[PDB]
């Protein structure tokens, strides 16, 4: 139940970034962990281009690489200029509207190509997990559940009596007891008395 | 582009004061060893007369 | 986006590899010269 839940959520994660971190990776194919110039790809809007742009000018205009490539229902606007003024020009166009795409897991917290080809990896073989993890425990319901519940009855009945043992009245290594029972099944009843040990 | 190509301004002037310094400490290390040889010639030329002189002085003694 | 970026790391770092051997070849010519000096 832990490793298919993962397997379904990290499917679900794989996918929601599939294709525009690949097309943002395609895109940094010069500056990846060049030590000259950040990346802030933000996987944003429609074209609110000229607004980031704006941003993008009170950065270098001769430096700045920032544009949209592809995969337009996240436009895939990544900017790379440097380090402290692509930090200035991260805020100023975080004010202007704009997030760097920060996921969770690795895929937010690698480099680019790398988080892209995990990426690649768990969405070609979640499918097949989670199909193999569904029949196993499919399997192992239908091969287990009936030892459960053999399990829950007896369990529940040794409850039952641990919890029936509470309600009674000692008589100082003794014991004594009241209750009611039906006039008809007093012969059922009177069976089961002299069923007991003593008689009592 | 900009900013890379002032980084690589930058790095190349860095390049060209790391080639002056590897020259200042080549001729700073020359110097330094051509002053201890000419000290310890100097001092053992020095003994080599002195011990002469020494030896020379008590062979004519005796 | 592609070609300005990695050409000009890659540039920077054959200048800083080439400064790097040139300065080897300095220390190695110091410590020749003090070699020859001592012997």
């Amino acid at each position: 139940t832990r490793q298919k839940q993962e397997l379904e959520e990290e499917l679900a994660l794989a996918q929601a970034y599939l294709e525009p971190l690949e097309r943002l990776a395609a895109l940094a194919h010069g500056l990846d962990k060049s030590p000259f110039l950040r990346v802030i790809p933000f996987l944003l809007t429609e074209k609110e281009l000229p607004l980031v742009e704006e941003a993008l000018r009170k950065a270098l205009e001769d430096r700045y690489l920032l544009a949209h490539e592809a995969y337009a229902g996240g436009v895939a606007a990544l900017v790379v200029v440097h380090r402290k003024e692509v930090d200035q020009a991260k805020a100023a166009l975080s004010r202007a509207g704009v997030a760097e795409l920060r996921l969770p897991g690795a895929l937010g917290e690698l480099p680019l190509s790398e988080a892209a080809r995990r990426l690649k990896e768990r969405a070609e073989a979640a499918p097949r997990e989670l199909s193999e993890v569904r029949q196993h425990l499919a399997k192992l319901a239908r091969e287990s559940a009936s030892t459960l519940q053999s399990l829950w009855t007896r369990a529940q009945d040794e409850v039952a009596r641990l919890k029936a043992l509470e309600e009674l009245a000692s008589g100082r290594f003794g014991f004594a007891l009241l209750g009611y029972v039906p006039v008809k099944a007093k012969p059922k009843v009177e069976e089961a008395l002299a069923r007991h040990k003593e008689s009592v | 582009s900009k900013l890379e190509a002032i980084l690589s301004q930058e790095v190349e002037a860095e390049i060209q004061a790391l080639l002056q310094e590897a020259e200042a400490k080549a001729e700073a290390v020359k110097r330094e060893a051509e002053e201890k040889a000419k000290a310890l010639l100097q001092a053992r030329e020095r003994a080599l007369e002195a011990q002469y002189r020494a030896a020379l002085r008590r062979a004519e003694s005796a | 986006l592609i070609k300005s970026l990695a050409e000009k790391e890659k540039q920077l770092l054959e200048r800083l590899e080439a400064a790097k051997k040139e300065a080897e070849e300095r220390v190695k010519r110091a410590e020749a010269e003090a070699k020859a000096l001592l012997e």
